[PDB]
RNA sequence: GGCUAAUCCCCCAUGUGGACCCGCCCCUUGGGGUGUGUCCAAAGGGCUUUGCCCGCUUCCGGAUGGGCCCGCGUCCCAUCAGCUAGUUGGUGGGGUAAUGGCCCACCAAGGCGACGACGGGUAGCCGGUCUGAGAGGAUGGCCGGCCACAGGGGCACUGAGACACGGGCCCCACUCCUACGGGAGGCAGCAGUUAGGAAUCUUCCGCAAUGGGCGCAAGCCUGACGGAGCGACGCCGCUUGGAGGAAGAAGCCCUUCGGGGUGUAAACUCCUGAACCCGGGACGAAACCCCCGACGAGGGGACUGACGGUACCGGGGUAAUAGCGCCGGCCAACUCCGUGCCAGCAGCCGCGGUAAUACGGAGGGCGCGAGCGUUACCCGGAUUCACUGGGCGUAAAGGGCGUGUAGGCGGCCUGGGGCGUCCCAUGUGAAAGACCACGGCUCAACCGUGGGGGAGCGUGGGAUACGCUCAGGCUAGACGGUGGGAGAGGGUGGUGGAAUUCCCGGAGUAGCGGUGAAAUGCGCAGAUACCGGGAGGAACGCCGAUGGCGAAGGCAGCCACCUGGUCCACCCGUGACGCUGAGGCGCGAAAGCGUGGGGAGCAAACCGGAUUAGAUACCCGGGUAGUCCACGCCCUAAACGAUGCGCGCUAGGUCUCUGGGUCUCCUGGGGGCCGAAGCUAACGCGUUAAGCGCGCCGCCUGGGGAGUACGGCCGCAAGGC
RNA sequence: UUCCCGGGCCUUGUACACACCGCCCGUCACGCCAUGGGAGCGGGCUCUACCCGAAGUCGCCGGGAGCCUACGGGCAGGCGCCGAGGGUAGGGCCCGUGACUGGGGCGAAGUCGUAACAAGGUAGCUGUACCGGAAGGUGCGGCUGGA
RNA sequence: GGAGGUAAAAAUGGCAAA
């Protein structure tokens, strides 16, 4: 546009949009289960995916993946919104971390035990 | 109407030099006309004069162009590689002394108003005064 | 209730001096001086004592700190467009150290706002910090400067200064003590408790230092500070050895089984030596104090350390923690096994459905190392808000079109000012940080010293090319005159013929319409086809075109009236009068709405007949609003050249419309085609640019959701913006 | 050589490219979620008018009534204006909720049709109006993004 | 010889992937 249009208009900064509403943009949140599930992706793929509604304490209620083979949540789990989507699963915007309160670590894990929360085996070496 | 007689001037220029034209006219002006007497001595024409065009006057400014290359395309070179106005009547552009470009690391010229008169750019860190950066000519 | 002392309070005096009224003078907002009148002062204490010291009083001056005012700068929402009663101004008062509607009475009716008032959301601001090539974007944590607060809210008192964190009063909420009647308290000080939360410390030591308060001093107080303690929270420094070591053990992994890998890794041999143990042991400390000199200058002597026996120095002396991410591409690092669209991975593209370098494990590799990854946020990449530094024919995007307010911009010459702008000098731009050198901790982080400068703004002086302004002038821009030209430009009024349908008469008969094939339908009640006559509405064939006109929408028989735009010539006048144009205003196809008229043909909806699996459609036969007229509304579009307007420049060739000429041909305007240069992503554009420029306006910023919902305006509604 | 099937070349159109045994549109059934409307309800902030109104400054009295150290004065006390807030009444914006409802987005293999892309078998799109389970059909005018 | 310009037929193809 021309220089006198840009000094009556002026341009608009773009100031994004969160993708994380964790109510002030908090690392982690603290929430309870409500109703732990699995659910079914979208059409390039087919598997059954844990997912988990999670009562936090911001008031709202959304879900949460549980990552890992296998896990021990309930209907009355404390767990830990860590963030991150599942490029797969509509309506899954958060990650629930492992090995925090409720949520054990993903039991016989060997390589990647820092994601997992997985503690260092001790076999004499 | 001419909102800028000066950038009329350079482009009048600009679109004889595509053509290869022998010359070109340009209305009469003493401003422009201290204009042409920087791009004569800094070698981008050959000169002016104050002719006459039906009871008005114009001034014929000879161009002046390279050696006529061989191969594809024997048009020659351009004296006058680039040239455009900068201080447009809808943006004035002022500069001081410290604030002069380097119009093609030195291989250019910057002409500039001062109020010592129509200067260039090494002539205005040479004087100490700088003004409205015009334009530049490469 | 009663004594009682002072640096407590008061009265009288003295008045250098000061305050106030009035007059005069200088200046010139209440600054300074002067004269008359009036008013105002005050404290004592200690010693080597009728001599100093600490204090007191009044006035002037310095230095510091602060009050008020002004210029400029300071987030988003216009889906917030009007706001204003102490509101704006004056007069006189009150109040304050001091102006002011700061407050009060009276008068005048003003003040602010698209240069965004008012309102709504958010936020303490800065020096700086983070990023970035830069410009900018984001930020205000530690430190420093200013502010605002002290459980929420109001208020004053004392005082140089407070509307006062650890002072007072009152109201509310809450906690606590009660003899129940009326009392106590305010950790956003230092630690600490609880709560919330993903998450954030020791109820430590000392006034040794520096700083503050009091005091002549001695000294007292200081959770200010100096330090210690916790936390990989960040950065920096360091350790888990080092040199040897087999053509190369065991174990494990792969194997085309011949071998290769881990791997000079290990064991082993020398060597040094974290930790540890012993002895010593600080700098930070020198004043204040005392003595000589006069308790001055100068000189001399002594006291004092939390950290801390700590860093550190010397001697001796042990082989002494390694972990995390990744290995499809981006992106550095590959093989085996399991699993079989299961379990699972995932930042993007994407892997997995029997042999996966992408899941899980193992081997091996890569990258970093007391760290490594993840999540959230900021900048970058993002030149995807483009000032540097982007765009709009077809990808997102030119307003449907004009006229025009403000605004932005504006031709040639010569003068005056010097506002923009430019230079020089000066002042400011605190420190710290950052940057460059040299130092101090055994380096570095850290810290000290010095140096260097931005911009911005105030003052003085200069320059006058460009922008602005004032004045004079000029004609190339623009407008006007005179004479003509073409056109479906617009409105009104009248009018011509062909044809369709209907009615009437004559004539005449067994079928007519209709499909792409047939029915519905019409017709022996006399149809179709033919002649004559009449009514009624709508549209104007040939001319007619790839044509003309208008800003667009759009405009076609003919006549006349009213009327607009435009073109050429003559070069006569005005003389810069210009261009664009947010808002506004007006026009705006078709369909649609209201009110009345009209209604031949056509024809949404509707009903038949066919087709069809079905037909709410395509085809056929009927047919109502509408189409048409008058006025008022609606305001949309593939309102398209999907190209806003104005001016200057840049090769031509050819067709056509319309003027002018000394009319072979030239030149002005307009409508087409092909194409120099050039542009473009390509198609294509190309003197009627999508080229080279400049001015102004509108618009764009991934797709769906959505031109939707809410709010606002408009409308009779439909609906529009 | 008109017509069915297959093939060759040229050209044209394409939204097709695991390529017409292609693609693709809407209604319906199911599930998740977000949003608008909605008899209303709950909450925050804010505004206008009024009633009462502590502390306290200031203004008047200071007397049929006190205290006083210099008394046409002071203090106590009393009155009035202002006043934190409380109360009542109507509004304004915003947030949360609500039976039910409208359309939307998303979710591998459900039903119904064939609208579009090839003259897509009715050239398509478009503004408006009417109708129809639905993509959609028809009317009037427009467009070339069609012959 | 330049405009005007010649349909009677007919629905569909489960999902994802070198
Ligand atoms: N996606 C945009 C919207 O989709 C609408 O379509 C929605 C429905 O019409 C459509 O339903 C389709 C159906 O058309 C088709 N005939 C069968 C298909 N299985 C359905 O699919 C749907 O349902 C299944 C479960 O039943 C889901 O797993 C699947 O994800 C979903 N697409 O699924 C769509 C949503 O996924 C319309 N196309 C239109 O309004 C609009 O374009
Ligand atoms: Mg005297
Ligand atoms: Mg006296
Ligand atoms: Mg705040
Ligand atoms: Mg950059
Ligand atoms: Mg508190
Ligand atoms: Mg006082
Ligand atoms: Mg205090
Ligand atoms: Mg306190
Ligand atoms: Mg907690
Ligand atoms: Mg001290
Ligand atoms: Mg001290
Ligand atoms: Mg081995
Ligand atoms: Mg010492
Ligand atoms: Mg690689
Ligand atoms: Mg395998
Ligand atoms: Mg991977
Ligand atoms: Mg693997
Ligand atoms: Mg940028
Ligand atoms: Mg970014
Ligand atoms: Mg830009
Ligand atoms: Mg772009
Ligand atoms: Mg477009
Ligand atoms: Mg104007
Ligand atoms: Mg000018
Ligand atoms: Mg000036
Ligand atoms: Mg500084
Ligand atoms: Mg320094
Ligand atoms: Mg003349
Ligand atoms: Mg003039
Ligand atoms: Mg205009
Ligand atoms: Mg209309
Ligand atoms: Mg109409
Ligand atoms: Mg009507
Ligand atoms: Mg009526
Ligand atoms: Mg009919
Ligand atoms: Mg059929
Ligand atoms: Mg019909
Ligand atoms: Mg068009
Ligand atoms: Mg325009
Ligand atoms: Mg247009
Ligand atoms: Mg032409
Ligand atoms: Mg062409
Ligand atoms: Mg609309
Ligand atoms: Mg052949
Ligand atoms: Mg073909
Ligand atoms: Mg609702
Ligand atoms: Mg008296
Ligand atoms: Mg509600
Ligand atoms: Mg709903
Ligand atoms: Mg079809
Ligand atoms: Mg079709
Ligand atoms: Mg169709
Ligand atoms: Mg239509
Ligand atoms: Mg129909
Ligand atoms: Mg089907
Ligand atoms: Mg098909
Ligand atoms: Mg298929
Ligand atoms: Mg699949």
């Amino acid at each position: 546009p021309t220089i006198n249009q840009l000094v009556r208009k002026g341009r608009e900064k773009v100031r994004k949009k969160s993708k994380v509403p964790a109510l002030k943009g908090a690392p982690f949140r603290r929430g309870v289960c409500t109703v732990v599930r699995t659910v079914t992706p979208k059409k390039p793929n087919s598997a059954l995916r844990k997912v988990a509604k999670v009562r936090l304490t911001s008031g709202y209620e959304v879900t949460a993946y549980i990552p890992g083979e296998g896990h021990n949540l309930q209907e009355h789990s404390v767990v830990l919104i860590r963030g991150g989507r599942v490029k797969d699963l509509p309506g899954v915007r958060y990650h629930i971390v492992r090995g925090v309160y409720d949520a054990a670590g993903v039991k016989d894990r060997k390589k990647s035990r820092s994601k997992y929360g997985t503690k260092k085996p001790k076999e004499a070496a | 109407m001419l909102t800028d007689p000066i950038a009329d001037m350079l482009t009048r220029i600009r679109n004889a030099t595509r053509v290869y034209k022998e010359s070109t006219d340009v209305p009469a002006s003493r401003f422009k006309e201290e204009i042409l007497r920087i791009l004569a001595r800094e070698g981008f024409i050959k000169g002016y004069e104050r002719v006459d065009v039906d009871g008005k006057p114009y001034l014929r400014v000879y161009l002046k162009y390279g050696p006529r290359r061989q191969g594809p395309d024997p048009r020659p070179e351009q004296v006058i590689h680039h040239i455009r106005r900068i201080s447009k009547p809808g943006r004035r552009v002022y500069v001081g002394v410290k604030e002069i470009p380097r119009v093609r690391r030195g291989l250019g010229i910057a002409i500039l108003s001062t109020s010592k008169g129509v200067l260039t750019d090494r002539e205005a860190r040479k004087l100490g005064v700088g003004g409205e950066l015009i334009c530049e000519v490469w």
